């Protein structure tokens, strides 16, 4: 083939010599034995020459001309005499290669040097490649190859000839006689030569023929031999003509399909060949994506510029890589037009027949079936709504009549990545489908309902929340504003019109919402279905962005604690930190959605400290040492004046943290605070101690909650005491329970992180009962998990709260008594409360000055080794603390 | 309140991506801006910390333009560069920066003085033995990286490794 | 620091370019890295010393024995007691017992040693097999004899040997300091100067095990009082 | 240096043991299986050792089978041998030993199979155990192996009582699936059931291995449908 | 993840389609016969095969493996039950010996899986017929209808719809015989088709008549003129 | 530090048992003290699930016969087939011989079975220790060993097993001297008392004791008198 295209000459006798081998091969035999999963030894010999002739042919261009009636003649004997399906394939690749010569523009020449031409001297063992001289049109003038008349007189005298041939063929046998096993391939071969047409004369093809119907701009124009304006196009008749077979070959499929459905439902491999033949249908337009990448005869443009490429040098290439680069541009332009049309109505029926193959049951027809839908989806606009409203209905179709195989084909369908991130924009119709898979989770057959369930959790994890926020620069539109203050008036209309669809899909996402909290309060035996339940009110409640809070979704969510399951719990406390931390963030954002994504707001609580005072270096070393009357606090990990002091530094406010919040809001917190019973934390508490009995986890989540509780008793929502948190507490240290003490320790945490909101004699309540219960807790006996559970705290607790809050817990660790003595015996006691101590003072990195107390009280000579280690590994932790 | 957590994989993208466009833009904060280094490099400095090295350092090499004038220069915050290098075990997470911050000021000194435009910018900026390193900074950058390829693998791009040297 | 490696390095039974089995010679330098081993063979005995390793004061006794009885004419002495060492041991036992039975009489120090070296080639049932040991009798054909058998099986009589840590200058000074005049008691106190300079200067009971074989008692492992006094006629001997 | 050999058995399917103050109750769920595959057949969940225990197994019954064939011939053995049926005790440490032996032995590979022994004998009374691939094995009040496991163990622990009858082990085994279920609606031909109860009337251990009519009898008292 | 028996799987579905079918009163196991060259006598070789009068077998995968599989699996079903017992194995019993003689060439190194999948189906007293599948695993699974090979996925979903309690041997033969012709890769004739059954007995092929004892075999091979009487309906 | 001119492997071999060693820290603490005429073994007991039967639950400190016990650390699993292995010897021995089973003997023998389950190379270790103990036939000697999965064994005046063992043998070796033991049973209780609740994992369900004196008198001390023996002093 590569012989071919640098010399047309030698094509007439190369072309004549295998079509008469071919000849003596199919008299010889050859593909007379049927086998649908090999080429036969007697059959490689006609392989070689048909596989020959397809790439000569490929490269043949204006010198098919002298011999186009006699190749013509050829490929109907072809078509007559040999049918084993292996070849089918190959014998139709001779259209693609005859057509796709004749209407294709690509370069011709390649040459290191021009045909025998010009004058570079005999010192070229190099091919210019750093001789300056490279860049030269008379060096780089490629011949190229640009179709002629008389070549597209030819391609389309060929199209229509193959093309009505096979039409007249399977139509004379189209009466259904039997399943020959015969019948079946020349229906398959009659088919592959209409597929072989549609690829090869693709470049004849129009993307917008149908908006011709009966000033546009193009930046990718390729060479087309209509014309490039709808005039020029329209004024040839040989345009009509080209689009015309094409709307011939398209209604042949879709009559075809009721064929073969009427007829031959079950025969994968005839669905298969008319899959293939609609994805080259609704995809070869103007252009052509199949044998498009696979080996060819011209050189690759990725090889050569492997072999040739420098990495600081300007285009180090002979002229061989220049011409492969200009036909790469070529490609790249005819690939880079668009596809994209509004379909035809043939184009809609032949879509609504490749949805029922992809609702087909045989793996062999659907998957084939679904990889052409996508294909499809790209080329025609709005398809993903003729899609949906075919997929929606069968589904319900397939639940009413108990059409199981049909069902998980359709979810399946659902799961299809383009149709998947197209669901979760879906508002008009994700609430049709979250109902139909609600009831899809009832079907116990197969996989259906772990599919639906599936694809439930995916549309509430990945659902598309509209934004009425938008903090940007007006430098990230101003630059462009063009000089008509007057036309744009369209901005304006613009963003009213984004407001009001912004506005009607928010109202879609809160009537499914309200729709679904109806069905999980009156389904009493929906089931354990209910988990993506309240999971959708969670990001929908929680959202933030112009999301209203409701107090039938904190009823009904709390509510569900009436079943027992773990999960739902988990989720029913989870759901109701999520949605009262939504409102507090309303509250201190003074109904200003905006300040949640702006850098110069910082809430009413957060105060900024000079930091830079003549005195501020030195009063940060008081203040961080002021347990009795602190000026502010800073929780989390201290940074500014680690290594120097200077720019402004972020501190807490030392006050109670009042929520100020309109009539919708106290009635939510009201109704989350009635429904905080002691009953209620009772059972939810005893549940999670329970499911904690295997993992033995220390939980935030858990201190969260308990921390919410906090607020809403200090805010007056709640009608439990401070004293109910503490006989909680209490009642669940048992020495022998760790899951049981981890709960107790808990809510110790959320106590010490509820200081925030809690008032001055509250405060003083909290520190009097950490006192006492720090003391009966560590002071006299502590087994190895109850070391354990308050190490954890003491690691975690000074790293999420400043320990300043309380007067009586960081008091308790540095005073503790016998943590250094010499004589003790008890050295795991002593050893424990070093190591509580260090976790502490570790977590407060740089920070509770005056522990300089401690350097006098350590011991360097204790008999026992653990203690030993654990005033080394103290004395580490201190000099650390002071070396910044 | 705190929106961002560098450890969770969707927010340290987020943060390489604005350093990323930090980088890039760079070039177009303004010299006529006389105060720009020394007011960025004044908050950058005393916000640093163990707790805060791993934003820190990223922001420093990122953000800090290449300005020299009379009074500030870039090469002012080298000595400041070396006490952390210097200081601490070679480590992907701190050398990588180091030598991303070295090498970069390296290349943009060289090529200001090969430009014609260094008669405004990198004049009474000199280009020494060892370019704008001293004799003590080209010692421990040389025992630095024959420690990586002999003892401790620490190097993530060698290409801003090779930068500075 | 730089690397020397070569391309025959850890190949098993292979050849080098040289004719060298490099596995059988690790395995034979690996014999540096144990416990401290000495024997003197004299006219008189052959002494066995061992350095034993510090222990807990609650520990009564412990079935760790460096050095160990194969017979009353033969004694051993190991750097290591992994369990090839237990199986070179039992090894010898049941030679030891199953020559006796066979020829009414006492097996030689050299048939035994050689027996040991055997089960190293066979690994059991160009590998290298177990750990060094020094073994030690009294025959009537060949008198007192002190053998170093090897992990490679093959072995050699010496006249003073020191195997584990300290090689160079532990063998070193044996050689500055054997005659074939040295009677027993001599060859104790050098057993156990040898062992108080490979120890970075410690000597206790604790620290030091002995034992000899001779003709009329065999072998037999010096109780911790018979080394403290030794320990001290050393102290003492020093100092004069 | 055998957990990936209990990762096996969590996929495997769900079986639940509770012992009563005068009985034990086994339940389990067949996986939901291809049309074609047949259900018919003996390789089912639970099967039985003899007249006096029953099992539930989860892991593979080609795992299973094994040791249940041990077990029937070790305890047909020792009725032979003593004319008195072999304790629940000496069972489950018999095919506890057995498992032991083939993880520690580097020649074999750990049996990747967990069953809930049910049993009577009068040296302990009612006996209701578990044993796993590491080849220990613990005396239970209620258990469960397999899939859900943790979340049947804390509706277990929370509605388990000490002196409940048969009847309420019963429900409690029913109602703990129909919360755990991986279906949202259980059925008889996922559900296998067992109980070990005190005679008609008189002294003698009544095994039943429910049939499919019995399961439905009880699934439509325990409003399961 | 993949291992040598994963690679004995992808042998087994590139081989030639052969399927069973289970129905109330017998069972049909069944198989495309694909020549190497038309100077090839088809006789020559057995696609399907009797291991007991009363059990029969299929492949796909390796022939050579299956024949020499057969021939270990027939002594198998001799040494272990005809001479000691008196009598034939359940199709159960044999699957396992089948199923272990897989199971020691997976096991032992220097050994390869053998390259074929196996349905046995036949006739016992106790369990009726039976349908099973034996893979190169050494495993075995009871199957009501099942494929194997290259047409596996079309024919499975074809029996899926086909299936129910009800069929009769003779329908279950017209079933196969559709799944069969959906598949073929060479011709569709009683020449190309090989096709058993067992179902009931048959005393003419006990080959000898008097000891009313013996009934002959439940296993029958058609021949290809039976084949080609049901191809003319079919 | 041990790479010298970047050497590796230039002994060419390793020998490895610690991993089992490990799980014999893991495990429960196991503690055994000698008196004068008695010794005492005491145990910790893991923390029981909710929903366990205890019923069945065996003693930790496990009778071999009559005058000889063994405790363990380390996996129950393996420490089951070292007990049955243990008690049928300690049965064949008593027949065989006619006289019971000598304590150093029955050590010989547990050191025996986890050496071979060293040596044989297609068997891991066992992941256990033991503590043997009691009295030799017609003796009053008190006798206390341990093994280890290595195949070791030893002899011991006190010894502990354990995670936080190391802290025990400091009040061990604090409070014991060899030339003046605890003697009378009411000090050897005591000191094993003390022992456990000091470093114990320990609970509400907490520590098993089992006291051997001569002459067969093998005796676990009520869950009263464990509590009966808790006299303190504190400041």
């Amino acid at each position: 083939a590569a012989l071919v295209r640098r010399n047309n000459g030698l094509s007439k006798e190369l072309v004549r010599t295998l079509l008469f081998h071919i000849k003596e091969q199919i008299k010889r035999g050859a593909g007379s034995v049927r086998s649908t999963s090999e080429i036969q030894q007697r059959d490689v010999k006609l392989v070689l020459y048909l596989t020959a002739l397809n790439d000569v042919l490929r490269q043949c261009h204006e010198s098919l001309l002298e011999y186009s009636d006699e190749l013509i003649t050829f490929m109907k004997y072809l078509y007559d005499n040999v049918t084993n399906p292996p070849l089918d394939v190959i014998t139709s690749i001779v259209i693609h290669s005859a057509l796709a010569t004749l209407c294709t523009t690509e370069i011709t020449d390649c040459r290191l040097f021009p045909e025998d031409s010009k004058i570079p001297e005999k010192d070229r063992w190099g091919g210019l490649q750093f001789d300056p001289r490279r860049f030269d049109k008379q060096h780089l003038s490629f011949q190229w190859h640009v179709p002629s008349s008389d070549e597209i007189t030819l391609s389309i005298s060929i199209l229509e000839s193959l093309s009505e041939y096979c039409i007249n063929n399977v139509e004379e046998l189209m009466k259904a006689p039997r399943h020959d096993s015969e019948y079946g391939d020349m229906i398959q071969k009659y088919v592959l030569v209409m597929t072989h047409t549609l690829s090869g004369s693709s470049l004849l093809f129009d993307p917008d023929f149908n908006k011709y119907r009966t000033r546009d701009l193009d930046i990718y124009t390729c060479n087309y031999y209509f014309g490039n304006t709808t005039e020029e196009k329209l004024q040839n008749p040989q345009y009509l003509q080209v689009h015309r077979v094409r709307a011939r070959i398209g209604h042949f499929f879709h009559k075809l399909y009721v064929f073969l459905s009427t007829n031959f439902e079950n025969n994968t491999n005839m669905f298969q060949i008319l899959l293939h033949g609609l994805k080259v249908w609704f995809t070869d337009l103007g252009q052509e994506t199949v044998f498009n990448e696979d080996p060819n005869a011209f050189i690759d443009v990725d090889f050569l510029e492997n072999v040739q490429s420098l990495s600081h040098v300007n285009e180090p290439f002979t002229r061989t890589n220049f011409a492969i680069r200009a036909n790469s541009l070529h490609q790249s332009r005819v690939l880079l037009h668009s596809t994209n049309r509004k379909a035809s109505k043939l184009e809609n029926l032949l879509l609504v027949d490749i949805i029922q193959l992809a609702t087909s049951l045989y793996p062999d027809i659907y998957k084939p079936a679904q990889g052409t839908l996508v294909h499809c989806m790209k080329q025609l606009v709005g398809s993903y709504g003729v899609v949906i409203n075919k997929i929606i209905p069968s589904l319900e179709k397939a639940i009413k009549d108990h059409d199981y195989m049909k069902i998980q084909v359709i979810l399946n369908v659902l799961l299809i990545k383009k149709i998947h991130r197209k669901l979760m924009t879906d508002y008009k119709d994700i609430g049709r489908l979250i109902f139909l898979l609600i009831e899809c989770c009832r079907v116990n057959e197969l996989e259906i309902g772990m599919y639906a369930d599936k694809i439930l959790t995916d549309i509430v994890i990945g659902i598309k929340i509209p934004s009425s926020v938008c903090v940007i620069s007006d430098q990230a539109f101003l630059p462009l504003a063009p000089p008509d203050g007057t036309i744009n008036l369209q901005v304006e209309a613009v963003k009213l019109a984004k407001k009001k669809k912004r506005e009607y899909y928010l109202s879609l996402l809160v009537d499914l919402q309200d729709k679904l909290l109806d069905k999980l309060d009156n389904e009493k035996d929906m089931g354990w279905k209910i988990r993506m339940f309240i999971l959708r009110f969670v990001t929908q409640i929680q959202s933030n962005l112009e999301s209203k809070p409701d107090k039938r979704a904190v009823f009904s969510i709390i509510s569900q604690i009436s079943t027992k399951h773990p999960e739902i719990i988990h989720l029913v406390v989870k759901s109701l930190l999520s949605t009262c931390n939504k409102i507090i963030s309303l509250s201190d954002y003074e109904y200003d959605i905006t300040r949640a994504y702006k850098n110069e707001f910082n809430p009413s609580f957060v105060e900024i400290l000079d930091t830079s005072t003549t005195s501020f270096p030195k009063t940060f070393t008081e203040e961080m040492n002021n347990f009795d009357n602190p000026k502010y606090f800073i929780d989390l990990r201290a940074y500014v004046g680690w290594l120097c002091w200077g720019r402004l530094m972020y501190v807490m406010s030392p006050k109670a943290l009042k929520l100020n919040l309109r009539e919708n809001e106290l009635e939510v917190l009201k109704t989350a605070g009635h429904l905080l019973t002691r009953e209620f934390l009772r059972d939810v508490t005893m549940n999670l101690v329970q499911d904690n009995e295997t993992r033995g986890v220390f939980s935030s989540g858990n201190v969260s909650f308990f921390s919410l509780v906090i607020l809403l008793i200090s805010s007056g929502f709640c009608e439990l005491n401070m004293s109910d948190l503490f006989e909680l507490c209490e009642s669940y240290y048992n020495k022998d329970d760790k899951a049981s003490m981890i709960m107790s320790v808990e809510i110790v945490a959320g106590l010490v992180c509820g200081s925030k909101f809690m008032s001055v004699s509250d405060l003083d309540k909290r520190d009097t009962f950490i006192e006492n219960f720090l003391a009966k807790c560590l002071d006299y006996e502590l087994n190895h998990d109850a070391f354990e559970i308050w190490s954890t705290l003491a690691w975690w607790l000074p790293a999420v709260v400043d320990l300043r809050r309380s007067k009586t817990f960081f008091c308790h660790f540095i005073n503790a008594d016998g943590m250094f003595d010499r004589e003790s015996d008890a050295a795991t006691h002593q050893t424990s409360k070093i190591y509580m101590l260090r976790s502490i003072l570790m977590s407060m990195e740089f920070r509770a000055p005056d522990v300089g107390k401690l350097f006098d009280e350590l011991v360097f000579d204790h008999p026992y080794d653990q203690v030993r280690q654990a005033v080394a590994k103290l004395l580490t932790t201190l000099v650390q603390n002071q070396s910044n | 309140y705190a929106r961002y957590e560098l450890s969770s994989k969707e927010d340290l993208q987020l943060f390489r991506l604005l350093l990323k466009h930090a980088h890039n833009a760079k070039p177009f904060f303004d010299k006529s801006k006389e105060s720009l280094l020394v007011d960025t490099m004044n908050f950058l400095l005393s916000s640093l910390a163990p707790s805060t090295m791993m934003a820190v350092m990223p922001i420093v090499t990122s953000v800090v333009p290449y300005h020299y004038h009379i009074h500030s220069k870039i090469i002012d915050y080298f000595p400041f560069c070396y006490s952390i290098w210097s200081s601490v075990s070679a480590n992907v997470a701190i050398d990588t920066h180091m030598y991303d911050f070295v090498g970069s000021i390296s290349k943009d000194v060289h090529n200001k003085i090969l430009s014609s435009e260094h008669e405004k910018d990198v004049v009474g900026v000199e280009f020494g033995e060892f370019g704008i390193f001293t004799d003590d900074q080209m010692t421990f950058m040389f025992n630095r990286l024959q420690g990586h390829l002999r003892t401790d693998g620490q190097i993530h791009s060698y290409s801003r490794t090779v930068k500075p040297f | 620091m730089f690397l020397t490696r070569s391309e025959y390095d850890r190949g098993v039974s292979t050849f080098s370019p040289e004719g060298r089995l490099f596995q059988v010679e690790y395995s034979l330098e690996a014999i540096k890295l144990g416990s401290t081993a000495i024997g003197i063979a004299t006219k008189e005995g052959v002494v066995l010393g061992v350095e034993k390793r510090a222990t807990s004061p609650l520990l009564e006794s412990d079935s760790i024995e460096k050095i160990v009885e194969i017979d009353r004419h033969i004694g051993c002495a190991m750097s290591g007691l992994t369990a090839d060492a237990r199986s070179m041991i039992e090894h010898a036992r049941t030679a030891a017992v199953t020559h006796n039975l066979y020829y009414d009489e006492d097996i030689n120090v050299e048939s035994l040693t050689q027996s040991v070296c055997d089960l190293a080639l066979r690994f059991g049932e160009s590998r290298p097999f177990g750990v060094a040991l020094l073994i030690a009798g009294h025959d009537a054909d060949d008198g007192y004899q002190l053998f170093h058998a090897e992990p490679s099986g093959t072995f050699y009589r010496y006249n003073a040997k020191a195997i584990g840590s300290g090689s160079e200058g532990a063998q070193a000074e044996l050689l500055n300091e054997w005659h074939s005049s040295l009677t027993l008691k001599e060859a104790e106190l050098l057993v156990l100067k040898i062992l108080k300079q490979v120890m970075e200067e410690k000597l206790d009971e604790n620290n030091a095990q002995l034992s000899c074989i001779t003709k009329q008692d065999g072998f037999k492992i010096y109780d911790n009082e018979k080394t403290a006094e030794l320990i001290k006629e050393l102290k003492e001997k020093e100092a004069a | 240096q055998v957990e990936y050999a209990l990762e096996s058995i969590s996929h495997a399917g769900t079986a639940i043991g509770i012992m009563a103050s005068d009985g034990i109750v086994l339940a389990a769920e067949r996986k939901v299986t291809s049309t074609l595959l047949e259900q018919d057949t003996s390789t089912e969940k639970l099967y039985k050792l003899n007249d006096k225990i029953a099992v539930a197994v989860a892991g593979l019954t080609a795992d299973a089978e094994i040791l249940i064939n041990t077990a029937r011939i070790h305890a047909q053995n020792y009725l032979k041998t003593y004319n008195e049926d072999i304790p629940v005790e000496i069972l489950v440490r018999r095919l506890s030993d057995i498992k032991q032996g083939y993880t520690q032995h580097g020649g074999l590979r750990p049996f990747g199979v967990s069953f809930i022994y049910a049993g009577y004998d009068d040296r302990y009374g009612y006996q209701l155990y578990t044993s796993n691939p590491s080849g220990n094995y613990t005396g239970w009040k209620a258990i469960s192996v397999g899939a859900n496991t943790s979340a049947a163990q804390t509706l277990l622990q929370m509605d388990y009582k000490d002196d409940m009858k048969v009847d309420d082990a019963i429900e409690l085994a029913l109602k703990t699936l129909s919360k755990t279920t991986d279906s949202s609606a259980l059925t008889y031909d996922r559900l296998e059931f067992a109980t070990i109860r005190k005679g008609a009337n008189d002294g003698e251990v009544y095994q039943k291995i429910f049939k499919p009519q019995e399961i439905k009898d009880i699934l439509v008292k325990t409003g399961i449908t | 993840k993949l291992g040598q028996i994963d690679y004995a799987l992808t042998a087994v579905k590139q081989g030639v389609t052969s399927l069973g079918i289970k129905a109330t009163n017998g069972v049909v196991i069944a198989t495309e016969k694909k020549s190497s060259s038309p100077l090839a006598m088809s006789e020559t070789l057995s696609k399907v095969s009797l291991l007991t009068p009363d059990i029969g077998a299929v492949y796909s995968g390796m022939g050579p493996d299956y024949r020499v599989l057969v021939d270990k699996s027939r002594k198998v079903a001799h040494t272990s039950y005809k001479r000691i017992y008196g009598e034939y194995p359940p199709t159960k019993l044999l699957v396992s010996e089948v199923a272990k003689i897989m199971q020691e060439a997976t096991q032992s190194g220097g050994v390869r899986p053998f390259g074929v999948s196996l349905l046995i189906a036949g006739h016992d007293e106790f369990n009726g017929f039976s349908l099973y599948q034996v893979d190169p695993s050494g495993s075995y699974f009871p199957w009501k209808a099942t494929a194997i090979g290259k047409g596996s996925v079309a024919a499975k979903t074809f029996l899926e719809k086909r299936w129910n309690d009800e069929l009769e041997l003779e329908d279950a033969i017209h079933i196969a015989l559709l799944t069969l012709k959906e598949s073929v890769e060479g011709e569709f004739n009683g020449d190309t088709i090989e096709l058993a059954i067992i179902g009931d007995e048959n005393p003419d092929l006990l080959g000898y008549t008097g000891i009313p004892t013996d009934k002959g075999p439940r296993f029958r091979k058609l021949t290809s003129q039976e084949i080609n009487d049901r191809l003319e309906a079919l | 530090y041990d790479r010298a001119l970047s050497i590796f492997s230039p002994d060419g071999h390793i020998f490895q048992v610690e991993y089992a060693l490990e799980a014999v820290k893991r495990g429960t603490c196991a503690v055994g003290v000698k008196g004068k005429n008695c010794v005492v073994l005491g145990c910790e007991r893991r923390s029981t699930l909710k929903l366990q039967d205890t019923r069945i639950t065996p003693s930790k400190v496990s009778k071999i016969d009559s005058h000889v016990v063994l405790s363990f650390s380390g996996l129950n699993a393996d420490s089951r087939i070292l007990i049955e292995k243990a008690r049928v010897e300690a049965q064949s021995h008593r027949l065989t011989l006619e006289d019971p089973v000598t304590v150093e003997y029955l050590t010989r023998y547990v050191a025996g079975v986890q050496q071979r389950y060293t040596q044989s190379g297609g068997v891991r270790p066992f992941g256990v220790s033991t503590l043997i103990a009691g009295f030799d036939p017609r003796d009053d000697e008190p006798k206390l060993y341990q093994t280890e999965p290595s195949g070791i064994y030893s002899s011991w005046s006190a010894q502990t097993i354990g995670r936080n063992s190391k802290t025990v043998r400091e009040f061990l070796e604090k409070n014991y001297d060899r030339k003046e033991p605890p003697a009378t049973v009411e000090e050897c209780v005591k000191l094993t008392v003390r022992s456990l609740l000091e470093v114990v994992q320990t609970g509400a369900k907490n520590i098993e004791i089992t006291v051997v004196k001569p002459d067969s008198d093998i005796v676990a001390l009520s869950s009263e008198e464990i509590n009966q023996y808790v006299t303190q002093i504190e400041q």
